[PDB]
């Protein structure tokens, strides 16, 4: 439903 | 700040153990710490403050959806001021950790950034601080969603100028643009424009990169496929 | 307390919603708030306190632990004070959050506790953040240790009194003082006893339940068993 | 490795 932001590691 | 007396070395130290227990809120206050010090971040440094911030808005953000849901639920049984006021709570402290980041960015992290790969990570970061803001926005609403929109704007001017299409920081940032155009702006059609045409010309220069690189570059490319699957 | 000014069910209603919002800090200080307003506490408000507490000091411990883990490696290169510093860190929150917790038992829960199923709830409560003390405790190790003991062996005396086997109160408190032995009293076959003790009177009195008392029960029972076969 | 205490939900 939401969509993908940059996912930090 | 509380952190004035501890030397910059030994807050980035703790700020990587804070990372590997999982401490977000004390990475964070370490690497407010650091960049307080008035030395330009490294790659690496400037790596452990968006993961710091990122995940405690993060941890914020995600209370307010469970809260802003179960207020709309409520206003569709009287139960009281309390779900708004809850709410309001998270939202101001939310609000207090993206005023924080922007003022970080603001004095003096941008004006102090000459080379593309910081200042466009700088840039970037203050458009998503704002989109954050402009996620809780009811109110001024229209001059943050702008100021999220500037600040991605010049990030992207920057990084199509000085970055190749498979840059991983030139890449995240057109993947945040893209949502920014989808779930803040009501532009669903820039969105899946800028998402489509960032993931071509990175797959047409992947021939370029080594394996590390190639790995590092369609991890992003694969969640701008993941957006596009979602809108289209 | 800035939960002062707050109602009790005002409180009680912020302490469910930030159970929802996964906010456990949050809802620690609620239920702090609502206990320091003097009146006994329901059971369902007896689990959101603990509940939240039990959230907020299990961040600490899980962080506590890599930390030590961590420190202990470092101590088999020489990288400075920074290590202990924020172990040392970590380590006196958590000292605060067991002091806060056992402060509230102390003023003036149990006292005002007659019922056994609150009595046996607060005594348990009382051994286990003691025992999380423990965890940590180089220097009154051996008194931290007695208080934890003879809190948890209270309320088995009370449990066995008053209580069915089955009780799962009864049940998590014999499951956590097993845990006592086996990790802080270095009494490993007192824990492997009464584990196996417990699960068995515990399955003889299975048939006296409802359908969802029998659920209750037998979750805690597998957690006794786990354990057995870790332990055997 | 460490046993299971009560799990509180
Ligand atoms: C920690 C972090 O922010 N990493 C990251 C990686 C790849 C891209 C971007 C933003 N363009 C950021
Ligand atoms: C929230 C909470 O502490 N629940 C719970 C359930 C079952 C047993 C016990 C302790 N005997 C506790
Ligand atoms: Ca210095
Ligand atoms: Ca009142
Ligand atoms: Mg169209
Ligand atoms: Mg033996």
């Amino acid at each position: 439903m939401r969509p993908r932001s940059l996912e930090v590691t | 700040g509380a952190m004035g007396s501890m030397e910059r070395a030994s807050l980035i130290q703790k700020a990587k153990l804070a990372e590997q227990a999982e401490r977000y809120e004390d990475m964070a206050a370490f690497m407010k710490g650091a960049v307080e010090k008035g030395e330009e971040l490294s790659c690496e440094e400037r790596n452990l403050l968006s993961v710091a911030y990122k995940n405690v808005v993060g941890g914020q953000r995600a209370a307010w959806r469970v809260l802003s849901s179960i207020e709309q639920k409520s206003n569709e049984e009287e139960k009281g001021p309390e779900v708004r006021e809850y709410r309001e709570k998270v939202e101001t402290e939310l609000q207090g950790v993206c005023d924080t980041v922007l003022g970080l960015l603001d004095s003096h992290l941008i004006k102090e950034a000459g080379d593309a790969e910081s200042r466009v990570f700088y840039l970037k970061m203050k458009g998503d601080y704002y989109r954050y803001l402009a996620e809780v926005a009811t109110g001024d609403k229209k001059r943050i969603i702008d100021s999220a929109r500037s600040a991605y704007q010049e990030a992207m001017d920057i990084s199509k100028k000085e970055m190749p299409p498979t840059n991983p920081i030139r890449l995240g940032l057109a993947l945040n643009f893209s949502v920014f155009h989808y779930e803040i702006a009501n532009s669903p059609e820039e969105a899946i424009s800028l998402a489509k045409t960032t993931f071509d010309e990175a797959m047409a220069d992947l021939h370029t990169l080594s394996e590390d690189s190639y790995k590092d570059s369609t991890l992003i490319m694969q969640l701008l496929r993941d957006n596009l699957t979602l809108w289209t």
